């Protein structure tokens, strides 16, 4: 039915170092897209450092206890049966 | 006046044959810079009847490659330019079976 597309490009929300940080975006598609994240071409492994979640068309990566080591180019990949959509965001803590 | 800057463009991206590819990249610069997508020294032209499409706003560029074919694989260069300077960045698009 529809290839994935970003309604909102990935945007970072930072409070401070030591507090959680969120890279979030709005993605549409039919079938609904699968979202994957990669920091500096290295894929994000969910767990202690990162947490992935999605409320409807809102997809969000949470970086727990933000550190200077979390700085880098994060690439969001929305994939489905029809296509792929890529968009990136540079995080500088 | 403000010189242009490519915000964040992926280094490498991969897609399977026959699918649609979308690469959205944000940019800065006043006056609004000339967006130029190129591959192997050849400028990508947004052909309405073709497979390749480029959707440009005042702050965002989007590369569209419909029904991706093996030949489309390569090193794509996004290049902005205005009265006050220029910036370039590369995305290595890979094609798979
Ligand atoms: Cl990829």
């Amino acid at each position: 039915s529809s290839a994935p597309r970003f309604l909102t490009r990935p945007k970072a929300f930072v409070v401070s170092v030591g507090k959680d940080a969120t890279l979030s975006c709005q993605i549409v598609g039919n079938p609904t897209p699968q979202v994957s994240w990669e920091k500096d071409q290295q894929p994000v492994a969910a767990g202690a450092r990162f947490r992935l979640a999605q409320d409807g068309d809102l997809y969000r990566l949470t970086i727990l206890d933000l550190a200077l080591g979390d700085s880098g180019q994060y690439v969001c990949r929305a994939r489905n049966a029809i296509g792929e959509a890529f968009a990136a965001v540079g995080l500088q803590v | 006046g403000i010189p242009p800057k490519i915000e964040a463009l992926p280094s490498d991206i991969s897609i399977d044959e026959g699918k649609v590819l979308t690469v959205a990249c944000a940019f800065t610069g006043e006056p609004t810079p000339e967006v130029t997508w190129s591959c192997g020294g050849r400028k990508i032209h947004s052909q309405e009847q073709g497979r390749f499409h480029i959707e440009n706003t005042d702050d965002l560029t989007t590369l569209i490659i419909m029904d991706v074919q093996k030949q489309d694989g390569g090193l794509y260069t996004l290049s902005l330019g205005n009265e006050f300077g220029s910036d370039s960045a590369t995305v290595n698009i890979h094609i798979r079976s």
